[PDB]
């Protein structure tokens, strides 16, 4: 019922439709479900904190046209 | 004088990588490599028109073994990025006792990478068999197999060409630039 912004570190912006009570790890199975990145290889930023899985969007008072940061990890092998 | 494209016909933009690059990785890991020890690097840089320049190789807190190294610390890997506004072009590894070649582990990795940037690329080092490579991922196949992959096991195969070289010339160019190295660690 509302839409937020994730901000690449590649110059990519990925829209998303979330509600505030979606969890953190909703966040990610939605990011996943639209561009293929699995939840577990996803770390989310906002204001200079790492978002966590079991907080909401509510939790963090995160409002429509907000943007997130992604970064991924990393694993060679 | 090049243009490159995907397996799906879609342009693919120059990636200038600094020749040294390669060579100054192995240098600065050597004492995990000597141990036994994977590490893995960012390659970071910048768009100017409408091409990469890789200006910094970036090591990032990270834990490892003989089969697998990984970042630890993303949160403090993107402040630096971002306060430097560097882009991520794509990672770079070493294999300390292996052949060189995609891992599974290595071909989910970069699937992601690849995904949020079409030029990503893999270089993976074996320092033990004096080789090395600059891989990617078919686009689209590759890309659609390891997305929809959920065969179990750290180390899984996979059915199929799902990566490849990157192409001599293509996309990616080797040339006598400068280099930046920061050591996260
Ligand atoms: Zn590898
Ligand atoms: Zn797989």
């Amino acid at each position: 019922s509302m839409q937020i912004f994730v901000k690449t570190l590649t110059g990519k912006t990925i829209t998303l439709e979330v509600e505030p009570s979606d969890t953190i790890e909703n966040v990610k199975a939605k990011i996943q479900d639209k561009e293929g990145i699995p939840p577990d290889q996803q770390r989310l930023i906002f204001a200079g904190k790492q978002l966590e899985d079991g907080r909401t969007l509510s939790d963090y008072n995160i409002q429509k046209e907000s943007t997130l940061h992604l970064v991924l990890r990393l694993r060679g092998g | 004088k090049i243009h490159a494209y995907t397996e799906g016909g879609k342009p693919l933009r120059t990636i200038y990588l600094p020749k040294l690059l390669k060579k100054v990785f192995l240098d600065v890991v050597k004492p995990n490599t000597k141990k036994n020890l994977e590490t893995c690097g960012i390659l970071c840089g910048k768009l100017r028109q409408n091409a990469f320049f890789i200006t910094h190789l970036v090591i990032p807190l990270q834990e490892a073994t003989s089969d697998t190294c990984g970042t630890t610390d993303e949160a403090s890997l993107f402040e630096f990025q971002d306060k430097h506004n560097l882009l991520t072009l794509g990672w770079i590894h070493t294999h300390p006792t292996q052949t060189c070649f995609m891992s599974s582990v290595d071909l989910h990795t970069h699937c992601s990478y690849q995904l949020m940037l079409p030029e990503a690329i893999a270089i993976v080092m074996a320092p033990s068999k004096n080789t090395s490579g600059i891989f990617r991922l078919l686009d689209p196949e590759g890309l659609q197999t390891i997305v929809k992959c959920r065969k179990p096991g750290l180390f899984h195969p996979h059915e199929g060409k799902v990566y490849t070289m990157v192409a001599q010339p293509g996309h990616v160019r080797e040339i006598n630039s400068k280099l930046q190295v920061v050591d996260l660690r």
